[PDB]
């Protein structure tokens, strides 16, 4: 076992599927020669050079499309944005170019296409740069949506997103690339694959089902830790995929646990929890559930700058607790 | 009663932008050429005038653009490229679609929205493809960033390979075009970006357009002309020389909108015709028999695309995702389960 | 004195009386001026006002969108429309970033007063790239007014109130109900006719089941609800109007006198409307007075197919809104 | 001395017959208050500089030291009743267009007494004609030109600068802001902030239809000149223009030759120039204390200012039960 931090799992990840196939490339800006601009690609332009990995302007629009055309061209890019703030100017060769082409086609025309870059809230990047995207892409037929946490996620899902024939949406977190994860041999391996669409239990309980993805299923962690301490066994339930969710698993801790808290850190109306919260109620767990699904999810404002007010626009375990006690009624 | 096997042709010269010198002003049209393009130039015309038939009929629904007067571009550019090429154009992409393989049935039948279509009925007017041919889009300007893409895999893949990457003008404003100008030049991809001007805009020079990457504009209701501007563009990207930009000048047909003053003077199949008869590559007689069989041809397939019946509805969830397992879809309420398939 | 006025006459009374009202407003777009509009909806307004006040733009979403939000930061009052709302993905960072988070971000300095209006979600034929609904995107976002009208008050109604707030405000607009008559009031009629934003309308009393829906399918629900109505099941019919912030306290009302929930909506399934109106009902005080679980009747979960069959059966139709009525009803 | 006539390099044009001139008169007035001006947006970048890397500044904080003869240039040509927009490296315009240094570094340090109550950071940060930074790269373009639509539908005379970095000029939406622009005459100064990715490094030429002149951006009298000649291009109605500011201290620091000028033209003295270091460098001193020791925004204000003019609500915090209340 080794001590491998996130960023380093996706490096690992993209460095194995670069030397698998050759037609595989990353493109996006600051990917070569400056490393990465959060060093996710280090050392990946000295080994494979320009033909591989491709500097890009800052030209959104452009290159994504630009990614797309080779992908319909045969090839398997890997295209990267800086943040997925920038994606919006972009997002309609995501959307138009990229997922719906296949099914508009007939079956005659596939994109297989990663799109992949850090997502959600930072440390003081403000309104502009903090906006979660997992809910607008999750949205869409035609795509795939994937958001990783720990390194494990990270190596596992890129590798399967790389692989796969059809755009997939990678979701990744800028707090989560420096944080260090216990590496077990098997991630360790070149064949490590984490399938799309199967979430990950990543504490089992009894008392209460917790659904996150992404870094809050940490805070989940921390929270359920210090229920554990008071009698309550939280079974905290890892996302990894954002579309097709596992609705399965879910629902199989709700019918053990009787109650649900949903917890991301995008805004709260119409995002990833709103999902899931319907979907139990349509489903078969419905009538296992002894208190209404609660949902903890980010403030529903612009992100402020200010230190203490963007602590309390993201979920924070005291909220989790909070939430979970709320369920249980204690 | 003898027939020439080639002539020599005088075609307009090239305006031109940052270049030197451009293609030339002569070219040989042999008689087999001339018979293989005017042939394929009467089928797009007659295929856009029934589809133009059965768009009033209201047979084929939602969008319907038409390409007839533009025959020389299709047509033009397909002679001057490889099978092995790449192209990629806008919404108008009934001629295209054509010129690159598929035939008049699978076309009409997809206009129809039948399950004989070549996207089974999944994509109408705007959603054709073919091999190494990457459709019709609806998004404006968005096939500019995809052409570029593909002339990427072509430099890629290192076979000296090109991909045409056709707009409008209606679609030269488009801020994403001037973003594939700019990684088009920087990394040297055989890309010919073809501006189709139809005769806004700060600037109507549309050939000049790319500032640094060379431009001429072209004549496209001649055919030979538009065919010796493809020559000369596509033997530019395989040479490693970077990207070409071309406008073709052409005219669409679809009181004071009389305008019969274009299909009396510049209508290309009239330009061709005329060329091949005063040259005695072919006579009016042998011009007219082709006519015949192409409009035959068309109402033969119109009749196909008339009675095919509609896709099943079972197959609506099919090809979502390529390459993976089945799976179902959710239709109109939880209890309606559409059965997806690769 | 009611006549009979169609959607797509009624937003061109509430932009011609706001224009008049106020010379800060202005309309630009694809086609507005001279071609009267891409589905006729600025008919005579060029006429009318001039280049100055109707600005035909070229087809550059990202630029023109900007220049919109530009000069509603100056203190004009833009309305820029899309020609569809598919094509305003191009522009969505404009919308996002530029205009809705900015007042939030100056610290409550710079207003940006702008609408955003065309038509949105499916029409009739124009396949996968022309038939998006982006009624949960843009209800997603804090610092947006979203509102969804269906007949020819709610249009009129939402446009002024959208042109007169001092926020950005997008009109997802449906181009099938453009040429639907509906009876006008002469309370509609006049100038100064406005619908609040964030108040449902309740277009049909009932007692046995809540069904909430906005745009087109608004008029499908009155369809079901007409048909139930014959066999015995009074069906509440609510027209949200309103998609972000909206009129929970209407929904939640109307839950606690049926104790059935069924939202019905013409986009995609998940993330969309309806998850957040179950979401919110869960999380809610009407949750106790559920005798059934609330279900979803929304468009199929596939790009939109171009054959009529197909698209048919990918937007919700009379017959699945009874149907999923009927399940939760167990009838 | 009371005034001196100057050198100033010849600017390199585009579609344009006659340019600005080659040389200006600069009074001692304007001396030094232009000196005061760069002096204090040097000392509190150089301030800021030192928060970001003591971590006081978190997230961004791109600094504009070396250009200091751009944003004082810039406003020695224009009036205030003019307006300005620029990308994040706004800390200097926001200065040049009337806030304090007080409020420029509590905003950094996220406190209740910076210009945006802490709301916005080192990129949101708002002035009287000041459209501010944006952080989005590009899309402050087209703003800029719909503020100059705004110009010319209210018939004023005044005009707009907008400003883009040499890494943002293949942006799409700036070709759409050109094309728009000329097409409606509007008075929009398109700026390219060139300092040292692009198939075309000439971006005075990029606007194409649109004529352009590349200046000298480390020479803050030839940046006033062009800003003039760029002013009055556009109030007179021939619609848009685009200019090229580039902008090693052993010969090319604004401030220090603005500096050699006024001490060799015996417009001040050496003496003199010192005493405004020393006022300047006072002045940057306390308002970093000012903002280090000023307390945070309250939690209470987290909601304030999400719509203008709207009635009192409450938004939804991290959980269902913790509102927060929103005032316009
Ligand atoms: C990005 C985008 N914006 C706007 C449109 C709407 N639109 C489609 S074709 C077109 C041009 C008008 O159609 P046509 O009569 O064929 O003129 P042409 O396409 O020849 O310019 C417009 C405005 C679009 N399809 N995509
Ligand atoms: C549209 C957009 N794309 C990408 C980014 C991410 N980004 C921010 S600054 C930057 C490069 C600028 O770095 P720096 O040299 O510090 O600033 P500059 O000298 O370019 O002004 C990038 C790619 C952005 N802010 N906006």
């Amino acid at each position: 076992s080794l001590q491998v931090t996130v960023r380093d799992a996706i490096n690992q990840g993209m460095d194995e599927e670069l030397e698998r196939d050759e037609k595989v490339f990353l493109l996006g800006e600051e990917v070569a020669q400056y490393d990465g601009a959060y060093k996710v690609s280090r050392g990946l332009w000295k080994k494979y050079g320009d033909k591989r990995i491709i500097d890009t302007p800052i030209s959104e629009m452009g290159f994504a499309g630009i990614a797309v055309g080779a992908a319909m061209a045969g090839l398997r890019p890997i295209c990267e944005f800086m943040t997925f703030n920038f994606s919006m100017q972009a997002i309609d060769q995501v959307i138009n170019s990229a997922a719906k082409t296949y099914y508009m086609s007939g079956g005659l025309q596939p994109v297989p296409i990663v799109f992949r870059g850090p997502n959600g809230a930072s440390a003081g990047v403000a309104a502009q740069h903090s906006q979660c995207f997992a809910a607008w892409y999750g949205h869409c037929p035609g795509l795939k949506v994937v958001s990783p946490w720990n390194s494990e996620d990270a190596k596992g899902l890129i590798k399967s997103a790389i692989r796969d024939n059809n755009p997939v949406v990678v979701l990744e977190n800028e707090l989560m690339y420096g944080v260090p994860f216990e590496f077990p041999p098997e991630a360790q391996s070149k064949d490590f694959l984490i399938p799309i669409g199967k979430a990950k239990i990543e504490r089992q309980g009894t008392h209460i089902t917790v659904v996150s993805h992404s870094r809050p299923v940490g805070h989940c962690l921390e929270a359920a830790a210090v229920l554990s301490k008071e009698g309550v066994e939280c079974e905290v339930i890892n996302m990894r995929t954002i579309r097709p969710m596992d609705m399965e698993t879910i629902e199989a801790s709700v019918m053990k646990t009787n109650h649900l808290v949903t917890v991301e850190g995008g805004w709260p109306q119409f995002g990833v929890g709103a999902e899931i919260c319907a979907r139990i109620m349509e489903g078969p767990a419905f009538n296992f559930l002894d208190a209404p699904a609660v949902r903890v999810t980010g403030a529903d404002v612009p992100m402020p700058y200010a230190k203490i007010l963007e602590d309390n626009s993201i979920p924070q375990v005291k909220d989790i607790i909070f939430a979970i006690k709320k369920t249980l009624n204690i | 009663g003898s027939f020439a096997n080639d002539a020599t042709f005088e075609i307009k010269k090239c305006d031109l932008h940052r270049l030197e010198e451009g293609p030339p002003v002569t070219t040989v049209l042999t008689r087999e050429d001339g018979l293989k393009y005017y042939r394929m130039m009467q089928t797009v015309r007659r295929m856009e005038l029934k589809a133009d038939q059965l768009y009033k009929q209201k047979i084929i629904r939602g969008f319907c653009h038409l390409c007839d007067g533009q025959e020389a571009c299709c047509v033009g550019l397909e002679a001057g490229i490889n099978p092995t090429d790449h192209l990629i154009t806008a919404y108008r992409a009934h001629g295209f679609t054509f010129t690159r393989g598929l035939s008049v049935r699978e076309i009409l039948a997809e206009l129809t929205g039948r399950k004989g279509g070549c996207a089974k009925g999944k994509g109408g007017s705007m959603h054709m493809y073919a091999k190494n041919f990457y459709g019709g889009n609806g998004i404006m300007g968005a096939q500019v960033p995809l052409g570029a893409g593909i002339a990427l895999a072509c430099k890629y893949n290192g076979k000296d390979e090109v991909c045409l990457t056709l707009y409008g003008d209606g679609a030269a404003n488009q801020g994403q075009i001037f973003e594939a100008y700019n990684m088009a030049a920087l990394w040297k991809l055989p890309c010919i970006f073809i501006c189709e001007n139809n005769r806004a805009a700060a600037s109507t020079d549309y050939y000049k357009r790319g500032d640094f990457i060379p431009g001429l504009r072209v004549d496209g209701m001649d055919i030979l002309c538009v065919r010796e501007a493809t020559r000369f563009a596509a033997a530019y990207c395989r040479s490693g020389k970077g990207p070409i930009l071309m406008e073709l000048q052409t005219y669409r047909y679809h009181t004071r909108e009389e305008i019969q003053e274009v299909r009396s003077k510049s209508d290309p199949i009239m330009l061709l015709k005329d060329r091949m008869v005063n040259s005695n590559l072919a006579s009016v007689e042998e011009l007219k028999e082709i006519d015949v069989e192409v409009r035959k041809e068309i109402e033969d397939a119109a009749q196909f695309a008339t009675a095919d019946p509609e896709p099943p509805l079972e197959e609506l969830g099919y090809h979502i995702y390529s390459s993976d397992p089945p799976f179902e879809v959710r239709g109109a309420n939880q209890w309606i389960k559409f059965k997806s398939v690769s």
